[PDB]
């Protein structure tokens, strides 16, 4: 019964019942999102599974261009010659949905 | 195509040795003579690429720039050697389409039949 | 520079052939827990080491596992380089004879005597590197000669 | 200017496997649990 609902029940399995007053307007989340970094112009993909963590959120897009982390050398050299003698950088959160 | 210009001369009091050149005649067109060393090795430059995909069958394209273009400015756009287009596919690159030009360049110093009596030369560099 | 990419034929002088010591093409290692057996592929010059697991059951699980390599299971290949000097006939007038290097991968290893006189055919790549950070413009991309089938004179 | 390298695997060798009911091989019961039920006198999950 919906009366004697402690604080013991969180997060486990429990039903109930009750009458619905009132539902709301359809919403729409994303399951997979398709990015690109405006500065860099790389290209990611994203998936998301499980999506009710409300205020959480579940995901955010990353907040650096990600292209640093690159196990190729040519990738890292025109990474590097983005500019002429400091390291070139997208950032701060530079993603495009 | 480029179709390029000369502009043999007769220049204008501009026919200026290595050691009078800086620097209130910066950015103007300057005619120097003087001793070719000490010259360096030719590299290729890559302008264009071309990708072939795998498996939908179509080739790729991307452009590549410098500032030692022509020669005015321009707001820079840096762009990765690219890999894994959008949806994720494998682009094996290739060669033979992908064009290249030449690159080279050599530093010159002033005449020693028109230097001074005894001192240190000073010199500057051209790209080609 | 318009022939990167063709399949050409030289001839010069060999000097400098060096010695034969094997390179690496894929790395074997074992999981010790899941049983699994993650390759890794090799293109650069140097590589780097990997970590605790890459397979789809040491992945997806809490306990990650640890990996570590072994020989008698990659696969490797003989490597050996050398130059081509202009073969000094062939010169202008006021010139100083040129080089340009070449690798040699496989069977076709030891047939390269240093003082010859050699038809090289080969086929022509780039590979990446510029010398001093400041003199660089970008892509500069400094060539070799890749070896396919090798004809002596003498 | 070469392209990227790639990882894979291949299973081998046996192996760990007490099994320890972890994360995985737990999914060995449900995958005998849609598949390879059948009440009286019918398999029920299989057909829906």
């Amino acid at each position: 019964p919906l009366r004697d609902l402690d604080s013991e029940h969180v997060s486990k399995i429990v039903r109930l019942s009750g009458i619905i007053i009132s539902t709301s307007v359809l919403s729409s989340r994303a399951t997979y999102l398709s990015i690109m970094c405006r500065n860099c112009r790389h290209t990611t993909s994203i998936t998301i599974n499980n999506f009710n963590s409300i205020t959480g959120n579940t995901v955010s897009l990353p907040r650096s261009c990600l292209s640093t982390i690159e196990s190729e050398s040519s990738m890292a050299n025109e990474s590097n010659i983005g500019d002429e003698s400091t390291k070139k950088n997208c950032g701060p959160d530079p993603y495009i949905i | 195509h480029p179709w390029k210009l000369s502009f043999k001369g007769s220049f204008g009091a501009h026919a200026l040795s290595p050691r009078t050149l800086t620097a209130q005649h910066l950015n103007k067109l300057v005619s120097v003579e003087g001793i070719v060393t000490k010259t360096s090795l030719v590299r290729p430059k890559l302008i264009r690429s071309v990708h072939y995909a795998a498996k939908t069958g179509r080739f790729h394209y991307r452009d590549y720039t410098d500032a030692t273009t022509t020669l005015t400015t321009r707001i820079p756009t840096p762009a990765i050697y690219p890999t894994e287009d959008t949806e994720g596919n494998k682009l094996t690159t290739e060669y033979g389409y992908s064009t290249f030009i030449d690159h080279q360049r050599i530093t010159v110093q002033e005449m020693p039949e028109m230097a001074p009596a005894g001192q240190l030369p000073r010199s500057i560099d051209v790209i080609l | 520079g318009d022939f990167l990419g063709q399949l050409i034929t030289v001839r010069g002088i060999i000097t400098r052939v060096s010695d034969v010591k094997p390179a690496v093409e894929v790395i074997a290692y074992t999981c010790d827990q899941c049983g699994y057996e993650v390759f890794q592929e090799v293109n650069s010059r140097t590589f780097t080491p990997l970590s605790e697991c890459t397979s789809e059951e040491c992945s997806q699980n809490q306990t990650k596992g640890q990996l570590f390599m072994s020989t008698r299971a990659s696969k490797f290949s003989a490597f050996q380089e050398c130059k081509i000097q202009e073969l000094s006939q062939q010169v202008p007038v006021g010139h100083i004879p040129r080089s340009l290097n070449i690798h040699v991968n496989g069977t076709l290893v030891r047939s390269l005597s240093p003082g010859d006189i050699v038809d090289v055919t080969g086929i022509f790549l780039p590979a990446p590197y510029t010398g001093f950070k400041a003199l660089k413009a970008g892509l500069l991309t400094e060539t070799y000669l890749e070896a396919q089938f090798v004809r002596q004179h003498k | 200017s070469f392209d990227r390298p790639e990882i894979y695997s291949a299973p081998v060798l046996q192996g760990e496997s007490p099994n320890d009911d972890d994360n995985t091989e737990i999914i060995k019961s449900f995958k005998n649990f849609i598949l390879e039920f059948r009440l009286d006198s019918q398999f029920i999950y299989r057909d829906q």
